[PDB]
């Protein structure tokens, strides 16, 4: 007899297959969603810190390149804004430093060389550019630009090693899907991220039919951002639309919803000057109050849910805060286990 | 997945 | 500058003298098509998105959101290979004509080639084909070292596996590219996208030869007619449609009242006379290519049919569903 | 700021062209000459077990 070569093999494949559908049902897919620059990536990063393999010296170096990258992007946007808000430079020499930095190959940055340090430091000193930074609420610019740019010092030195904080802030250009697996001792979690998808959602959204959980994210600091090029669109009114559409999907019925209200530390910092009312006429409460504003924002967002039966479990978060998340997430953990154990 | 991250 | 666009509309109109309907009319229609399930491929644990036949018309690959890609013995039933994919978010598979490699991609934007029959432990990840900024729509080899790919980021790309490099990029689409199909000779491919219009491309030269409008919505499926001078398109607008390259225009629309669900897949029959399509309403449909009649149906799935596959010897059909099942029809 | 599509229109209008009648007939004839070779269109005997 000469047969059953891969017939006998097919037996042992169903063996592995059943063991792997067995393990994978215990995986809890937690889909991160929310607009641009609203905290998802950072969250994932925090998970690797509290519940995962950390960022050891080696792991860190792999970011050095990205640190540089951000800076240029940060500066690059800043430069555009100048010619959009019609703000000129205080110092003449800097206009050359702009052309210099304009032509910078968005992505090709190996090291952070001397001619580029000055170019950028020079500009960071220009009272036009700082004024542009002071009006970042119009156009879109990363929220930790100041962080790095007030540190050009260390970032540009030869023997430079980044640290957790830098790590927690670099824009890490996402090819497409970001999935991260980890576990609370007995249970395994699998975070999901699709922010860096340069395509239409309506062709792949259904790939997420009844996942364990949805974690939706709003930036609180977002309330007063408008984007003049993008025709004065309120950046948080924008996020309200994503969420409304996200919250009406049939795909997500069985999926528990969590609303992270992120960039809170940035909220009450700024709620003292910018006023919530003259951006959302309906706002009724006091001024110069974080708590009143959080509660309000959390309401317009929850209001977008059509039907009693589906409870949203929100939290207030600072995604840069390692101990905040460490403590916020335990709550989520429970309200997921307690809620999906039946 | 990246780029490490995930793992990586 | 743009009424030059309103010039091919005179060209294709002067080319129109008779319809494909008018001509295929006094020819007798199709005999009778009622295929029954010849096999049920059972092994995936979540919904399957793509499948592709091997050139031997017997072995085939699947691609399921279960993070497992599977090689099947279609005649028998036996699983030959199971691929533990790094990303369970896959959206297509490929079968090398040689059957030495197998490609697959998805929301990762990495076209993963897999070295099949080997002397390695089991089956290894061979190549990383990275360069796309959106989900991997579909893919099919030209040989063991070149593959055309189409993706969400509105572009299709021809690669060189050996070196893993972007050989030539085929840009021209507005909406996402959903589909692709090589011509018989692999001299030039057709690709359907969410711009509601497919494109005929020249493989080596790069540039887009002909653009084809028609559908009032997203194409998800495209298909080269056996001889290589026509193609089928499967769209959300619920119509299948026919285009001749040499005529440079639509010849047939496989509409139908009372059906309104989208179409995920299209694949012709050896002769070209049958258009097998796969639908949202869990039903596959068998169309008279020439007459525009609805011959039969492959009703047999519980969820929508995500992909089709017709054999090279045209004696069998695979259908792939979101119900984690494949069925062979005869 | 935009110009580059106007090009494609010239590359697309200037190509080969064929009257539908011939286009339909040719590919109707291909079809006709492969019918008996199409197992799904004219069933091969039942002892074609696959
Ligand atoms: N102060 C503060 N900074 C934040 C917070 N959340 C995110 N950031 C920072 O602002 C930037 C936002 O990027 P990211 O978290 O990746 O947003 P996403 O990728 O669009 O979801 C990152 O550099 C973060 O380090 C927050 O709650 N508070």
């Amino acid at each position: 007899a000469e047969d059953k070569a891969a017939v006998e093999r097919s037996k042992m494949i169903d063996r592995n297959l059943r063991e792997d559908g067995e393990r994978s049902r215990r995986e809890l897919k937690l889909l991160l969603l929310g607009t641009g620059e609203s905290g998802k990536s950072t969250f994932i990063k925090q998970m690797r810190i509290i519940h995962g393999s950390g960022y050891s010296d080696e792991d860190k170096r792999g970011f050095t390149k990205l640190v540089y990258q951000n800076i240029f992007t940060a500066m690059q946007a800043m430069i555009r804004a100048m010619d959009t808000l019609k703000i000129p430079y205080k110092y003449e020499h800097n206009k050359a430093h702009a052309q210099l930095v304009r032509e910078v190959d968005v992505e090709k940055v190996s090291a952070f060389e001397n001619p580029y340090v000055d170019a950028i430091k020079s500009l960071w000193n220009d009272p036009g550019i700082q004024e542009c930074y002071d009006r970042r609420r119009e156009y879109q610019l990363s929220d930790s630009t100041k962080y790095y740019l007030n540190d050009l010092d260390r970032v540009a030195d030869p023997s430079y090693l980044p640290t957790q904080q830098d790590v927690l802030r670099v824009r890490v250009p996402t090819t497409g899907i970001i999935e991260y697996p980890f576990d609370l001792q007995s249970v395994i979690f699998r975070m999901v991220d699709v922010g860096g998808q340069r395509s239409e959602r309506r062709k792949w959204i259904h790939c997420f039919e009844n996942v364990t959980s949805i974690m939706f994210l709003v930036a609180l600091s977002e309330y007063d951002q408008v984007l003049v090029e993008s025709d004065n669109e309120n950046r948080m009114e924008e996020s309200k639309a994503l969420f409304r559409t996200i919250i009406t999907y049939p795909w997500f019925q069985n999926s528990s919803v969590i609303l992270f209200l992120n960039k809170k530390d940035l909220l009450e910092e700024k709620i003292m000057y910018s006023h919530l009312v003259d951006y959302f006429p309906e706002y009724d409460g006091p001024q110069r109050d974080a708590q009143a504003a959080r509660e309000f924002i959390l309401k317009m967002f929850v209001d977008l849910n059509p039907d009693s039966d589906k409870i949203i479990y929100s939290h207030f978060t600072c995604a840069t805060d390692t101990e905040n998340i460490r403590f916020v997430f335990a709550a989520v953990k429970d309200t997921i286990l307690q809620l999906n154990l039946k | 997945l990246l780029t490490t991250x995930x793992a990586a | 500058a743009e009424q030059l666009k309103n010039q091919i509309r005179d060209a294709r109109k002067a080319c129109a003298d008779a319809t494909l309907s008018q001509i295929t009319n006094n020819i007798d229609p199709v005999g009778r098509i009622q295929m029954r399930t010849r096999r049920t491929l059972r092994g995936h644990l979540a919904k399957i998105y793509a499948m592709h036949w091997g050139t031997d018309s017997r072995l085939l690959v699947s691609a399921s959101q279960d993070g497992k890609l599977i090689i099947w013995d279609s005649y028998t039933t036996n699983k030959v290979h199971a691929i533990p994919l790094r990303s369970s978010w896959v959206m297509t598979c490929a079968y090398a004509p040689s059957g030495n490699y197998v490609a697959c991609g998805g929301l990762d934007n990495i076209c993963s080639i897999y070295n099949l029959k080997t002397r390695e432990g089991n089956v290894r990840v061979s190549r990383e084909l990275a360069g796309h900024t959106g989900y991997l729509s579909c893919c099919r080899f030209l040989d063991d070292n070149q593959i055309v790919t189409s993706s969400g980021d509105t572009t299709c790309a021809l690669w060189d596996i050996e070196t893993g490099q972007q050989t030539t990029t085929f840009t021209g689409h507005t909406g996402d590219v959903m589909s692709l199909s090589l011509a018989p000779d692999t001299r030039l491919f057709v690709s359907g996208a969410c711009d509601a219009s497919a494109k005929l491309w020249d493989v080596r030269e790069g540039m887009c030869r002909q653009t084809f409008t028609g559908h009032e919505s997203d194409i998800n499926a495209i298909c080269f007619f056996p001889n290589g001078n026509a193609f089928a398109t499967g769209s959300d607008d619920a119509t299948c449609r026919l285009f001749d390259l040499r005529a440079d225009q639509e010849l047939m629309t496989y509409s139908h009242d009372n059906i309104i669900c989208g179409i995920t897949s299209v694949s012709f029959s050896k002769s070209g006379r049958l258009l097998l399509a796969g639908y949202d309403d869990f039903n596959c449909n068998v169309w008279d290519a020439l007459k525009a009649d609805r011959a039969g149906v492959l009703a047999g799935h519980d969820n929508r049919v995500s992909c089709l596959g017709v054999t090279d010897d045209g004696m069998a059909v695979a259908t792939g569903s979101w119900d984690s099942f494949l069925k062979i029809w005869n | 700021q935009a110009r580059k599509l106007v090009e494609q229109l010239k590359m697309e209008a200037n190509i080969d062209r064929i009257k539908v009648s011939k286009a339909a007939a040719d590919l109707m004839a291909y079809c006709e000459a492969h019918a008996k070779e199409d197992p799904l269109l004219t069933p091969v005997p039942a002892s074609e077990n696959p």
